[PDB]
């Protein structure tokens, strides 16, 4: 909780300290276009980051600075990033509205999800690495199973486009937010929509869900950060 | 459709 | 840096058509 | 009185070659000192297959479950359905039944359900491929699998029928004494309940290793979708090598798990077809034990087969010694002429089993 | 030490039959070796490349029938 | 019907 990282529509990583209240590092070449995604390992010692420019591009945190890895160039622009947990796994989506699953070890091709008809916009993985999500453009979620990649169950969740999919740790329920300024509260297991929080006055740009799960914070572009807290 | 657009 | 291309396998299906599925399932 | 075997050895031949010989068998020991003893729900299920297709058979299963003694009655056969316990998947209960059924009184037409598929069984594809082409090799003109749903582990669903349309008094005499010349390879790519590009990659990774052949390959996607696509998401190969010059196939096969690379299984059957030829002369393993029983139940007459010294193995040899324990037949053994391989001639002399339940 | 003695030799362990001169079937698959070791030895394929009138019909069969009948005399 | 796979397991 001591450093942040930034990926910016320039195509410039940026590195942050708290403490010194200063940037330490940023490379201005990271890549050619906007770094859409970004996503690191659970170690911590591997970014991954997803751009515009058709590549994904694994760095190395060595005493801090940033040294390029390897680049895994995609046909297509990539819109979202995500490690599974337990690292095995690397799911990325592409504006030809397929997602791509990778060996994060071995950098192997694993599955290629296909059924959505506008592009994935977030993706997540269960705790267990078993289950993966998948939100995008068309107002559907579409739960896949990762041992063959097969969608358990489509739900057409919002009535706009879906930002943000995150599951519960240590748990298959998951929340979703959308541009009609609802988030809604899902079960895993169940895929019934558990609860609806009207609060927000506008569309909901990202989501994210705390490491116990007890709160979950939500921003949208009311410019108002609301902390839902498990009661 | 734009890719800045339909995400941001 | 290692650069690594992946053209991946085509998700495009064809579907066979019923009568021939059915000559083939015979053999 | 009965002659004894020790353990599950070979269960289904020791019953199969018993039901055929009409000679009853005791199989004791089986699993004496394992934690679970006695036979197994698949083994059991197995005997009541057997009493199914028969008439007059006496099945005596002891109290402990390790002793089975077996009264053969005659081949009956007829219409009717199993149910085949998740254990094992219906390869497991097809494969014994082939033995037995073209010399039936009436007709095999009998329903498998259960699971289609295994690491270690015959799959669906094998079968229809693999085994039953020596079938017809040896006189069973008409003989059919007919697939209705696939089932993949570990929920199945899958569905099966087995029909023999040809009736025949024994096998014709074998004689085959060269080495196939493999005109074209084939086989089917199958998956369910899944994305049919599964179904191309592992294509790609069979095609990949066998590209540097100077041979024709064709594999067919058999995808399954819908409701017969069984209850659970599965896939497999089976590369098969064919010889159109005299009828012959040489076949490997394996199934995939979660997690797993289709392309990599895809190169590993392809690659594992061609260690099954290698290991071939005539035929491949996995038919040997199909092919040396029909040339043992021929007519009074020698049968010659080609056979490789890699096929002479320790199944080879526990089953050469069953058969003789049952039908004091010995298979004699002689070298090949040739010096380019190290090929080798079973010779066997029939039985003279003769299909005396059929009507005329 | 010829096999042939060593089939019939019911003592013999097949185990130990197999060794001397050089598990189950109800698996159907065949015992094979692991697939890297499997996959090196095929990346030339060059070892197996060397696999790759009677006027009546009655007179057939009593020709095929005495072919036969002289198959056996030879072979006794 | 003859025969029968007479269980006497226990």
């Amino acid at each position: 909780g001591l450093l942040v990282i930034l990926g910016t529509r320039n195509g410039e990583l940026q590195l942050f300290d708290l403490a010194s209240s200063s940037l330490l590092d940023t490379i201005e070449d990271a890549h050619d276009a906007a770094i859409w995604s970004l996503d690191l390992t659970s170690d911590g010692k591997r970014l991954v980051t997803g751009s515009a420019d058709k590549t994904v591009k694994f760095w190395d945190f060595k005493v801090l600075k940033l040294h390029h890895d390897t680049t895994l160039e995609l046909t297509d622009d990539i819109l979202c990033v995500r490690v599974s947990p337990d690292d095995r796994y690397l799911a990325i989506s592409l504006l030809d509205n397929t997602v791509k699953v990778f060996f994060l070890d071995s950098m192997k091709f694993y599955l290629s999800l296909y059924g959505h008809k506008l592009p994935v916009l977030s993706i997540d993985i269960s705790f267990d690495s078993k289950m993966i999500i998948t939100s995008s453009a068309d107002k559907n979620i579409k739960i896949w199973g990762l041992d063959f990649g097969d969608c358990h169950k489509s739900l057409f969740a919002h009535q706009d486009s879906i930002m943000n999919v995150k599951f519960l740790p240590q748990s298959h329920n998951f929340f979703s937010c959308s541009k009609d300024a609802v988030v809604k509260y899902w079960d895993g297991e169940k895929f019934e929509c558990i609860q609806k929080l009207y609060a927000h006055q506008s569309e909901v740009w990202a989501l994210a869900v705390a490491t116990d799960g007890g709160f979950v914070v939500s921003s949208s572009h009311d410019h108002s950060i609301r902390i839902w807290e498990e009661t | 459709p734009d890719s800045t657009n339909i995400k941001l | 840096p290692k650069v690594i291309r992946f053209n991946g396998p085509s998700d495009v299906y064809v579907p066979p058509s019923k009568k021939t599925q059915k000559l083939l399932r015979s053999g | 009185k009965y002659t004894t075997f020790q353990g599950s050895q070979n269960f289904r031949l020791r019953i199969v070659l018993a039901t055929l010989s009409g000679k009853p068998i005791k199989i004791e020991k089986i699993r004496s000192g394992d934690l679970n003893p006695g036979l197994k729900d698949y083994e059991v299920s197995f005997l009541r297959l057997i009493e199914s297709v028969t008439n007059g058979s006496v099945i005596e299963i002891s109290y402990t479950g390790t002793t089975v003694i077996y009264r053969p009655g005659i081949i009956v056969g007829g219409a009717s359905t199993h149910i085949c316990p998740s254990s094992k998947p219906v390869g497991y209960f097809v494969e014994p039944m082939l033995y037995l059924a073209p010399f039936s009184k009436k007709k095999f037409s009998i329903l498998f359900k259960g699971i289609t598929a295994s690491h270690n069984d015959a799959g669906i594809e094998a079968i229809k491929w693999g085994l039953m082409p020596v079938m017809e090799k040896f006189g069973v003109r008409e003989c059919a699998l007919h697939t209705l749903k696939r089932g993949s582990p570990p929920l199945g669903g899958g569905e099966v029928h087995l029909v023999v349309d040809s009736l025949i008094a024994q096998p014709i005499t074998m004689h085959e004494i060269d080495r196939p010349i493999i005109s074209s390879i084939t086989g089917v790519a199958y998956s369910t309940r899944v994305s049919p590009s599964l179904v191309n990659r592992m294509i790609d990774g069979a095609k990949k290793v066998l590209k540097n052949l100077q041979c024709e390959v064709n594999i067919t996607a058999d995808v399954w979708r819908g409701e017969n696509s069984g209850k659970s998401p599965g896939w497999g190969i089976t590369l098969v090598a064919q010889s159109k010059q005299k009828g012959w196939s040489y076949f490997a096969e394996d199934i995939g798990d979660a997690g797993s690379i289709p392309e990599e299984l895809g190169e590993k059957v392809a690659c594992q077809l061609l260690e099954e030829i290698s290991k071939s002369a005539a035929v491949g393993r996995n038919q040997l034990p199909l092919a040396i029983v029909y040339m043992v139940i021929g007519k009074e007459d020698i049968g010659r087969l080609r056979i490789n010294k890699e096929q002479i193995d320790e199944r080879f040899i526990i089953l050469l010694r069953d058969i003789k324990k049952i039908f004091n037949t010995e298979v004699f053994l002689k070298p090949v002429d040739e010096a380019d391989n190290e090929d080798m001639i079973a010779t066997i002399k029939g039985i003279g089993f003769t299909n005396t339940s059929k009507k005329i | 030490w010829n096999i042939g003695k060593l089939i019939y030799m019911d003592n013999i362990s097949p185990e130990e039959c197999i060794r001397r001169w050089r598990v189950d079937l109800e698996k159907f698959v065949p015992y094979f070796d692991t697939f890297e070791k499997l996959a090196k030895k095929w990346k030339s394929v060059d070892a197996i490349k060397e696999r790759f009138e009677y006027d009546t019909w009655y007179e057939l069969q009593k020709a095929k029938i005495s072919k036969q009948l002289e198959i056996n005399n030879i072979e006794y | 019907k003859r025969g029968g796979v007479i269980d006497k397991r226990f």
